[PDB]
């Protein structure tokens, strides 16, 4: 069943016929006579009450509102547009200790100038280092360039005036929305709901600045996960990369104190963060252990197909998640894939001048055992020959 | 109530459609043959829009009652577009039909719409109107 | 129940009454018979078509009022979309000698209902002279299950066995299209305000996992109180799901259930690396059947038509009991006293078969068959007891 708009000429007839039989007791209406422009006005009337409730009806959805009124009826919902972001990166200092420091310090790298976000102690660590957390001053995709030095915008005593920036990493920078992008998303966001899936809690982390990859606690970590006098799970850790940034992609523990206090909020267990109510959690590094590579034969290799295993070989290690097994059979597999399975291959590993490092142990198959918070580094990948052919 | 209103409705409609078969025999009579539908289905249309118990059907009976009398009227004026004459004075009806028509034959016709006798039809006669 | 409110007629003929005289005739009001009386009674009756209009056009906007058609439109607004119909579904064995050549329309027929491989077959046979298919029905609808373990190739090819078997289990989980009101009720339900709607997520969800037919929650008799004379509420989810078209009154062995916990809400549970978000705990359960008969009583009286009918009525009200739920003897005799007239004579009584004990089954005063937890009436069979009247 449906009732919809009458066309014209079925609207004026409905009217004259009415008019007439309820009126005039059936007469005809004569064109030019006061009852012919009596009954069209009445039309008139009759059409322009449809056409404006037509118009007001199309502004209700937001598939077709202005855009004036699509910024309200989607603020009432809590769906903001998104104005420009700000770019930002990771920065070094050295000098005196005990220096008293400022609250106020800017950096001029070129042409831009970056006012530190997070806050700064009091004095200058005992070591003599200091890593802060930076921003563009003026938003925009224009802060995202890629240099590695600068200098201290303002001269401070005991402080140097040169500074480094880890990797010249600089990302976050983006333009305002507009209104067309603004209502996608809109009305895309009215067809989903969040529901705190572990995937939803990984991504998010990615959305700090200079993250990589995230990863879950690996199998040679005993996790907690009570917490307290609960009977279901309560606790959630996991570790975190920034390979394009730091050295082995491991950051030092004053950065992810900080993602860990933004993500679960601050006390926790009370929901002050991203994280749900009565829900605990902490992200935590890693320390490096580093490895040798000794592949044995690839020097009877065409000189292409000797470079191919080394730079995947590099790439496969780089990836590799913290506190897990470096097993000697995923490095044979990727010689194989290429070199043919008929090919005379062999890898091993070694650590570097055969010395001991802490949380490094050799099974009797000959892979590699890390324990938690360590991670496999490479150092250094050689090629060898102990064997005659051709 | 649902199968009174609905038993009615459907009996009106049907009654409209037997009253379309048949000739008017005056014009004042065929306009009051409508009247006692226009009544009926109006009648209807109050009590379905009482307390907003079925707007979509007191929407439709109102649309079918504008529709019935879009036909009901024009039948009862223009069917065989009656007309009233004003003779001198009471004469036959052979002799009537023959003035006004041309043919004697058509007295037939003058039986069901003229009271009074075959022999004093006047002295206003109603006939259909010539459109040589 | 209107919801533009409509002033009283009187006031509004006066309205425009008035409005009429101030405009046209200068502050004088109508003779009670003339043109000016008969226009401002037909201004008066449209008047009343446009306040229809306004609500008509407001009601079409509603999801508990829209039309089928507007109702999907909206609907597809918020990502809820009808369910279509669905196809059955199963594995089948074949045997034949090794090397024949294979062909891809070859088909199945299994008790009138014939299957088609629904996946690329290979080339020929495996070395092994045994292959296993994947089938779908022909026709989609609820006709396609089936519970048989035995059926026949209805294309000859030479080399493979003229005798086929399916798989330990049998094919189902086709099923019909949903109609407008079945989907009207689930787009509602969603829109409204539910507590604990992650109990709810849950049980909507269980309902995909193949050969499931129904949801049912935790009975009345399933309430525990404490030393303390205090309601206890649990923080775990349960709940119980049945089979009716794959096992014997729908109750499955404990270990078909331990693999939908398991993929549900994972291993160990509550990390969250099954279906429910994390730190969701919980457990499906099953249920234990129990015998019953019952007898019809006083039936003769009636036409066999209404013998009929009230048997065929009384009969899917048990079948679809939930477990862990009380028998009552009121129930069925309601049901069947709806149809005769409230002033039939007709009485019904249940008991179990040879009058013998059952774990889980107790019998009160009234006549009444007490269930406890996890246990679920199961009909055994239905008689009608025979007697003599209206010679």
């Amino acid at each position: 069943c449906t009732i919809q708009r009458p066309e014209p000429q079925a609207l004026r007839d409905k009217i004259a016929t009415r008019f007439s039989t309820n009126v005039l007791g059936g007469a005809e209406i004569i064109p030019e006579s006061n009852e012919f422009y009596v009954v069209t006005l009445e039309y008139a009337m009759q059409e322009e009450f449809f056409a404006f409730a037509e118009q007001m009806w199309r502004e209700q959805d937001p598939r077709y509102a202005c855009c004036e009124n699509l910024v309200k009826m989607a603020a009432r919902r809590g769906v903001y547009p998104k104005p420009a972001q700000f770019a930002q990166g990771y920065v070094r200092m050295t000098g005196v200790p005990g220096s008293a420091l400022n609250q106020n310090l800017r950096f001029q790298f070129e042409n831009q100038t970056y006012e530190a976000a997070s806050v700064v102690p009091d004095q200058l660590p005992a070591t003599g280092v200091l890593v802060l957390r930076v921003s563009a001053v003026t938003p925009g995709p224009s802060g995202n360039i890629r240099v590695t030095e600068g200098s201290l915008v303002t001269p401070v005593p005991g402080i140097s005036s040169a500074v480094t920036a880890y990797g010249g990493n600089f990302c976050g920078g983006d333009d305002a929305e507009e209104c067309e992008p603004f209502r996608t998303r809109y009305l895309q966001r009215l067809q989903y709901e969040p529901r705190l899936t572990v995937e939803w809690l990984k991504s998010k982390a990615m959305e700090w600045p200079c993250v990589t990859d995230v990863f879950d606690l690996g199998p040679n970590c005993c996790s907690v996960n009570a917490l307290g006098e609960v009977e279901c799970p309560n606790n959630i850790e996991f570790y975190v990369l920034f390979r394009d940034t730091f050295d082995c992609g491991l950051a030092p523990q004053c950065v992810v104190d900080e993602i860990t206090d933004w993500l679960f909020g601050s006390p926790q267990g009370l929901g002050q963060g991203e994280a749900e109510f009565g829900i605990c959690g902490k992200v935590r590094t890693a320390t490096a252990v580093n490895l040798d590579i000794y592949l044995n034969g690839l020097s009877c290799a065409t000189p292409a197909q000797a470079r191919v295993v080394e730079q995947r070989i590099t790439d496969f290690i780089n990836r590799h998640p913290p506190s897990t097994n470096l097993t000697v059979e995923q490095l044979r597999f990727i010689g194989l894939q290429v070199l043919g399975s008929s090919f005379a291959f062999d890898v091993a590993i070694r650590s570097p001048g055969d010395a001991s490092q802490s949380g490094l142990r050799f099974n009797a198959c000959g892979d590699a055992e890390i324990d938690c918070d360590y991670k496999a580094c490479l150092n250094s990948v050689q090629v060898i020959n102990n064997n005659v052919t051709t | 109530n649902a199968i009174f209103s609905a038993v009615r409705v459907l009996a009106t409609a049907y009654l409209s459609k037997a009253y379309m078969e048949t000739v008017a025999s005056t014009v004042n009579e065929g306009l009051a043959q409508y009247d006692q539908i226009a009544a009926i289905l109006e009648q209807e249309a109050q009590i379905a829009q009482e307390d907003c118990h079925d707007n979509e059907f007191f929407l439709s009976i109102r649309e079918f009652s504008v529709s019935v009398a879009r036909v009901m009227v024009n039948r009862a004026y223009n069917s065989p577009a009656l007309i009233v004459y004003s003779f001198p004075g009471t004469m036959h009806s052979l002799v009537v039909a023959w003035e006004i028509f041309g043919d004697a034959k058509r007295s037939r016709e003058l039986e069901g719409r003229n009271t009074g006798a075959p022999w004093a039809i006047g002295p206003k006669v109603i006939a259909e109107r010539v459109r040589a």
